[PDB]
């Protein structure tokens, strides 16, 4: 781990005092940029597509949503493309009202896990796709190396992990109000080498206001 | 979710 976090029980407990207040909704999910919501959904579609469907690229069996919510990304990027989607959370009240939301989407969705991610072992080799977005900054390094290490393991043979996430222009930034670290590119991609991941691809989203920190998308395995 | 420069 680049940042050790001596506590981390009191930095994940202050996550969950903050979930709590977060409404159970997509506009509760995208943290009133609601508006950025739609180009987040259409610069993800364009990427999954990159890697899946054809000889060699992911299939379109299985996929697992980490740090779900109430399901946004599973709704309108994973859901129209895989037969069975799985979320996992740790908030309760999000994957409840995930059957709710979802409507006809949620007839699909294998499992609702309650884990933190953390404390969470992705099925063995059940995934073709496992998506993990804006939450990566609720771990610690030593958590989402080991977090990361353990979605490998996840993947169906020619499975991928897609990450999209908030990268730092330069250095990181702590967040003692939700308990997040907002890493730099350096940080990140040194994780994800240390994890045992190899990046397939990445891509800058587009279409965010200047005055947001960087989103990029990354496809490994 | 997207968060603010700093
Ligand atoms: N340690 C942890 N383990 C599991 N889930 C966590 C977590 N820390 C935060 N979360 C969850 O991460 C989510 C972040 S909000 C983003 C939700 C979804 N990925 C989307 O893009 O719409 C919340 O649902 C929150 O409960």
């Amino acid at each position: 781990s680049h940042m050790v976090i001596n506590g981390e029980m009191q930095f994940y407990a202050r996550a969950k005092l903050f979930y709590q207040e977060v409404p159970a909704t997509e506009e509760g999910m995208m943290g009133n940029f609601i508006e950025l919501s739609s180009p987040d959904i259409q610069a993800s579609q364009k990427f999954l597509r990159k890697f899946v469907g054809g000889p060699g690229r992911a299939g379109t069996d299985c996929a697992l949503d980490c740090g779900s919510g109430i399901g946004r990304v599973s709704k309108h990027v994973l859901l129209p493309v895989f037969n069975s989607v799985e979320l996992v959370d740790m908030m309760e009240s999000f994957l409840l009202e995930a059957q709710n939301y979802l409507q006809v989407k949620g007839d699909k969705v294998e499992s609702y896990h309650c884990y933190s991610l953390q404390e969470f072992t992705p099925p063995f080799r059940r995934y073709d796709v496992i998506w993990i977005q804006w939450v990566s900054g609720h771990l610690t390094d030593k958590d989402l190396l080991a977090f990361l290490s353990r979605c490998r393991d996840g993947l169906k043979e020619n499975g991928i992990i897609i990450l999209k996430d908030n990268v730092a222009r330069e250095g990181c930034i702590l967040d003692l109000s939700d308990s997040s670290v907002t890493r730099d590119m350096d940080i990140l991609r040194s994780l994800i080498r240390k994890s045992g991941l190899v990046v397939l691809g990445q891509e800058k989203q587009d279409g965010f206001p200047e005055q947001c920190i960087p989103v990029w998308m990354f496809a490994l395995h | 979710g997207p968060r603010r420069r700093s």
